[PDB]
């Protein structure tokens, strides 16, 4: 099973700052790696899907990059609302897997 | 019109359903094997072409018994395609030069 | 002769935005694709995109955030990068780089040089440097001319027109008042200097200006 | 002279041009997409040919839907191609046997 | 993406000395690496392609060997002409990448 690391589990940056979450695969996986957005008391939100592709209705500055076994969700410019946990997932082999999760501080 | 052209035909619309059917019957085969990458229908419908045209990159491939079983479907259903419409190639140029024979 | 060419400088008030060209020469092939590279003064070369002209297809790195938009003109065989919303993050030399499909980078522009800057446009100031009455001189002779006052960076100093290169030096500038100030010095044989003429070129792209400074002997 | 020298001489010129038009349009697919390597033309030419005669070493391989799509046409165009050369060699050698024959 | 690491960040050699650049990649890329030159205040300039062939122009004591994870570059009596940064680039997979880079010092 591909073991997906999130670290460092706490990333603390200052109010429009550039901030980037990495999740590292125990294997090549191609790009089939998927974020995750999850705020307090909140269910999980789909971010980006394949590494980088941007999903309607999330801001443009969320942008995602990476392939093979290291990747990046980045944010441009953070603000209060960004304030969550976030988590990557893998889908190219079974069985589908999440990382443990990288919560952003400001 | 002839038999041969009608039989290409059919073989064509037969495949490209083996071919849908492939890819639905791999995945539902595969998820539930540790390991497996053919897992989504997108790549499970490309897996399935060039399974069928014995392409095989190797970039995607079965590894339960019934997602191999699923697969050798899918090979003979593209070479018995491809050969028969090369049968029917044959039959009209071997009708075509009858007739420039005058035969 | 030059395969790329590139405008040596572009000055940018924070958050307007500005377009590079990159016009080509030589051989042009429907495979060729142009690449853009940005390089902060100090740092390494950073990919930014590609363009292929024969379709006007681009892709872009997307581990950095987008700034450019590539296009391309057919006809007049040139390469637009429009860059975007800048900050002083995005001040550094942006070359332009011909590949042929088959993964390197065959030729390079020169480069231009972007300043992200509220500051005004400054033309330089060039004053002869010429040894005093009391300097003793031995097998060589040193002199050099000042440039002071400029902004944005850079100027290109050259000496009788680029014909006289050994035994130069070209100091980097220094940024005080929102002005840029450097020296450049040469040696020359003693014997003959001021029998043959010494004259600094100076050349500014951001101000269009280019001005000649003869060095003679004090009065 | 004869459909059948004709028609697959004509398969192998349409083979050519499908083989350089997929190797330039592979690329043009592929480039854009993170870990893609069928990404230079000499390869992507190298590609088109182990492709269209199915070889498929999987030294190189379309990882985009466009290039997946390029990758299906030069399958069956050398499928296509060499088939018909076989049905041509049929023709030929029943024309033969004919005569052989006394018929 | 391919990291391309160059290590160390500077060299120091006499004159006349052989010396070479080491560039390591994340993942193996066949010989689908290239080096460029690039002096204080120039553009870079292509100085061998695909690991070890030699382009027109360029000295005969610049070399390159290796294949895999693991390219050098190197220099057969090293001159004053040859102080500059050297960097390597891949073109293996997309997107392509740089490394680095390593400055000579003489
Ligand atoms: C176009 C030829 C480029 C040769 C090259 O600079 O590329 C040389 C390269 C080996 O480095 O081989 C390659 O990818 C070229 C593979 C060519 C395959 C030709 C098959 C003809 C039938
Ligand atoms: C079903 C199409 C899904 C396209 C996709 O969202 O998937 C896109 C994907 C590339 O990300 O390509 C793929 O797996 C799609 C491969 C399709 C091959 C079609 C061959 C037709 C003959
Ligand atoms: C003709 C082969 C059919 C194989 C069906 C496999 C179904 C697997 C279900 O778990
Ligand atoms: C017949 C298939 C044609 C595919 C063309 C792909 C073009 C991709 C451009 O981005």
């Amino acid at each position: 099973d591909i073991l997906l690391t999130q670290s460092p589990a706490i990333l603390s940056v200052s109010p429009g700052e550039r901030v980037s979450f990495s999740c590292r695969a125990s294997q090549s996986i191609g790009t089939d790696i998927h974020w995750y957005q999850q705020r307090t008391n909140g269910s999980p939100r789909l971010l980006i899907k394949y590494a980088s592709e941007s999903i309607s209705g999330i801001p443009s500055r969320f942008s995602g990059s990476g392939s093979g076994t290291d990747f990046t969700l980045s944010i441009n410019s953070v603000e209060s609302e960004d304030i969550a946990n976030y988590y990557c997932q893998q889908s190219n082999r079974w069985p589908f897997t999440f990382g443990s999760g990288t919560k952003l501080e400001i | 019109s002839a038999l041969h052209w009608r039989a290409a035909g059919a073989a064509t619309v037969l495949l490209v359903i083996v071919l849908l059917a492939g890819s639905y019957l791999a995945v539902l085969a595969e998820r539930g094997a540790p390991g497996a990458q053919l897992i989504t229908y997108p790549r499970a419908l490309w897996w399935s072409v060039e399974t069928a045209t014995t392409v095989g990159y190797g970039d995607l491939y079965p590894v339960t018994l019934w997602g191999r079983c699923v697969a050798v479907v899918v090979m003979v259903a593209g070479i018995t395609s491809f050969g028969l419409v090369t049968a029917a190639l044959a039959t009209w140029f071997v009708g075509r030069e009858q007739e420039r024979r005058g035969h | 002769q030059v395969q790329l060419q590139q405008p040596g400088a572009e000055l940018v008030k924070p958050g307007a935005s500005v377009k590079l060209s990159c016009k080509a020469s030589g051989y042009t092939f429907t495979s060729d694709w142009i690449h853009w590279v940005k390089q902060r003064p100090g740092h390494g070369l950073e990919w930014i995109g590609e363009i292929i002209p024969s379709y006007g297809r681009a892709n872009y790195n997307e581990k950095i955030q987008k700034k450019a938009t590539l296009t391309a003109d057919k006809s007049s065989s040139t390469a637009f990068m429009q860059l975007s919303s800048l900050t002083s993050e995005d001040s550094a030399v942006y070359y332009c780089a011909r590949e042929r499909g088959d993964g390197y980078f065959a030729v390079w522009g020169a480069g231009t040089t972007v300043t992200v800057s509220s500051a005004k446009t400054t033309p330089p100031s060039v004053y002869p440097l010429a040894p005093g009455s009391a300097a003793q001189t031995n097998s060589m002779v040193t002199l050099g001319c000042l440039v002071k006052g400029y902004f944005p960076e850079p100027v290109t100093v050259t000496w009788n027109s680029g014909s006289l290169s050994s035994g130069v030096h070209t100091f980097p500038a220094v940024l005080q008042s929102d002005l840029y100030t450097l020296s450049s010095s040469v040696t020359v044989p003693s014997s003959s200097w001021p029998s043959e003429t010494v004259t600094c070129n100076v050349a500014h792209p951001a101000s269009s200006t280019k001005v000649d400074k003869k060095i003679v002997p004090r009065d």
